[PDB]
DNA sequence: ATCAATATCCACCTGCAGATTCTACCAAAAGTGTATTTGGAAACTGCTCCATCAAAAGGCATGTTCAGCTGAATTCAGCTGAACATGCCTTTTGATGGAGCAGTTTCCAAATACACTTTTGGTAGAATCTGCAGGTGGATATTGAT
DNA sequence: ATCAATATCCACCTGCAGATTCTACCAAAAGTGTATTTGGAAACTGCTCCATCAAAAGGCATGTTCAGCTGAATTCAGCTGAACATGCCTTTTGATGGAGCAGTTTCCAAATACACTTTTGGTAGAATCTGCAGGTGGATATTGAT
């Protein structure tokens, strides 16, 4: 028990900075970092659905709500990323 | 043959999806949802982690610390925005005098 | 115990909060607001403690009591 | 007899502290306030080393946040020394009064 | 047919029974409905959140206590846990 | 065939918030004290602010409550105020205040 | 229909001048009219952003007043007195 | 010819608006204004009467608050007059800028 | 601006210890293969509400004058807060133990979720009522000039 | 210390735009009889957690000096409030057409439910390493002083 997200921050770490470590403490907000945005954009696509009277959060919510959080620059990436993701996953 | 592999993300596709059912968020969840989402925290991640990266570097190190990061942040319009309601612990402020307390 | 919290040491305070020249009455103005903000956290992380029937205050207690004080803390388990 | 004019040495120990990620108030100081702020509310509590280590990071990087906007209200006011009643402007557009 | 609910039958009751020769707007009611709503979700929300951090898949009398003591301020807080209790140990006083 | 509310001694609908409770995705279960805690606790603020609004709707001799005698008894309430601290209140207004330095040397 | 330019100009002097008033305030710079427009530009902005947002993905063209009333929730300035 | 001294006026005015609770930006131009911030956003957009109310409502709360603490800043500088500089300080102190 | 004498920073190197990184293994997830439910999308369409128009009217927004008095400069000196060398003591910290106690387990009796079947309590309009928004007018200040 | 000049009340009036009730279904509580859990309630550990001890070391509490910053006292150019003349354009009323919310059905592609089968991630030791913390030795930044 107690499950985190190191191994996966980790892993998108050396994709990025293969040369690069990171200290026990920098995990930790990095683990603190996506609990965060977790919640925030699961909180967000949450109300939205409701709004709607949807009982289902799709990717569609999981958009918009990342249309709501995130800035800018940021949600344009972040909606890229995140369709690329789905695109790829209901091809194959 | 994990979902994570097949939408091609490093971050656990499967975990987010149970997370998302057992968070009390909706009665139903998509099959997309969890991989929509597990993107997104990945991209953020590798943002910062870039950043972060380039932060440790341009002061001769190697590996990451809080410091490190609240500068990342911190120096970044964007993610600063996003995170200016976070206090990143050990990370300090970044360094900045008024001008007007400034000598002659 | 709160004036155990001293003046070179909120001196330090505000040096990293860009401070350059403080007034002597700065010393207990900041005391007294030092004292709100940790009786407002301490009081809900007791809470969280009390309803998890603890006698132990956790950091993950003190985390999810910053969090309602709009004071989100990286770093300790959240 | 070397001396420097006030104010600094004062810029040198923001130039210092800026750059460091220390805390900076003493530990036992503090951990014998938390403990007594809590006995208030709950009796013969024990605390996470962690969860004091949470609550002094927290309001550490309060109080510097707080001394920020201090100085900006000091010196909207053309002054340069800060005051309480700077403190207390900020926290009133804050609402935190 | 579009039938939608509200909390004004109830804010109407209780206002007669703090002042029975006064009236309301229906603005006013307006803001009452909201007022209520907003406190419901902020207690269920708390509720909600308190119970995860337990592990704990119910939401029992306790939780929402626990979340109005969070929620509410100093005397507001000890007046609602008054009331909330004496109003369940009578429900449940059968 | 009693109504949980009476059984509770209440005005506001017990039941109703027990449905609210269920389909809000608060938690997997919900139990019984709870709604019923809830509605009291809701019954109890919504008597809190009429008692203090119609008061407001006196001093100003009125017999309907308006938005404005709801902002006078928020504002005026040091707990009301903090509780309601980021809400704002439609067609409400201020507080008439006027800081001393503007007024008449 | 017809193009919409420079609205805000439509926020009059006399009305920021009467807005600074029931926030009590006694004398007015010069400048402070072309500053209170281009903070309300950017308030509304915001809001009307946020809102058409929750209007698009009800699938719907028109705004309603629950999209304003949730906008303003996510920016933390719950409003009271439209929820419907 | 009678005439009040600048200042007394000026707090007849702030008397009379804070003992009142009407709108005071004029509608048809507010409604204006979103109309055409809407639209640099998306087009074909159509508005609900009670939208704009609750738009209107909203900011005029808004400036309203944002004043008061303007205000606030004018004084603490020993003023009487608002300057752009107290309304970019409120907003600074108030996360809305750093 | 230099002259000179402090003290400050600031590289380059360097050596160890606390962490990190790297290994070798097990339960609890996560992936599958089936068998059903069903949420809410597609296809009408009933029908509120929104976008426009027309028009008359007077509440206000505009612009211009004028000069009261406020904000921006200046000067200045008392005295508050910075820089310091001193002397002393509370905070560090590092085992050492004992122990108060989060964390697990193993039941299960009490409390919930279900699946239906009746029974009303509420919500949507008609049907009735009525505060109070405006309108007026003296009674009362409240101001600002002599 | 008076007054005109105006603004501010407060009480009295009266039909109507906006509440209060009065009716009727019917969506949704409540009453019953089963099928699951839920999460305490005792019993027991391994921990993290206080408590001392016990030195030693910075790090703070103190008293001097005095540099220079905050505030008070004066001035005064001209910004911004008060008043007014004009006449525009927001308000108010009502009407229309029809865009596009919303209520209903009809029902597949997709989601939930098992029952298993495999696989991965969280653990508790093992094998290096990034830097911290010092050490010079060398330009720098300061501040007194021709």
């Amino acid at each position: 028990r107690k499950e985190s997200y190191s191994i996966y921050v980790y892993k998108v770490l050396k994709q990025v900075h293969p040369d690069t470590g990171i200290s026990s403490k920098a995990m930790g907000i990095m683990n603190s970092f996506v609990n965060d945005i977790f919640e925030r954009i699961a909180g967000e696509a949450s109300r939205l659905a409701h709004y709607n009277k949807r009982s289902t959060i799709t990717s569609r919510e999981i958009q918009t709500a990342v249309r709501l959080l995130l800035p800018g620059e940021l949600a344009k990436h972040a909606v890229s990323e995140g369709t690329k993701a789905v695109t790829k996953y209901t091809s194959a | 043959k994990t979902r994570s592999s097949r939408a091609g993300l490093q971050f656990p596709v499967g975990r987010v999806h149970r997370l998302l059912r057992k968070g009390n968020y909706s009665e139903r969840v998509g099959a997309g949802a969890p991989v929509y989402l597990a993107a997104v925290l990945e991209y953020l991640t590798a943002e910062i982690l870039e950043l972060a990266g380039n932060a440790a570097r341009d002061n001769k190190k190697t590996r990451i610390i809080p410091r490190h990061l609240q500068l990342a942040i911190r120096n970044d319009e964007e993610l600063n925005k996003l995170l200016g309601r976070v206090t990143i612990a050990q990370g300090g402020v970044l360094p900045n005098i008024q001008a007007v307390l400034l000598p002659k | 115990n709160i004036q155990g919290i001293t003046k070179p040491a909120i001196r330090r305070l505000a040096r990293r909060g860009g401070v350059k020249r403080i007034s002597g009455l700065i010393y207990e103005e900041t005391r007294g607001v030092l004292k709100v903000f940790l009786e407002n956290v301490i009081r809900d992380a007791v809470t969280y403690t009390e309803h998890a029937k603890r006698k132990t205050v956790t950091a993950m207690d003190v985390v999810y009591a910053l969090k309602r004080q709009g004071r989100t803390l990286y770093g300790f388990g959240g | 007899p070397h001396r420097y004019r006030p104010g600094t040495v004062a810029l040198r120990e923001i130039r210092r502290y800026q750059k460091s990620t220390e805390l900076l108030i003493r530990k036992l100081p503090f951990q014998r306030l938390v403990r007594e702020i809590a006995q208030d509310f709950k009796t013969d509590l024990r605390f996470q080393s962690a969860a004091i280590g949470a609550l002094q990071e927290a309001s550490e990087a309060y109080l510097v946040g707080l001394f920020e906007d201090t100085n900006l209200c000091a010196i909207h006011a053309k002054r340069v020394t800060i005051m309480p009643k700077d403190i207390q402007l900020a926290r009133r557009i804050r609402g935190e009064r």
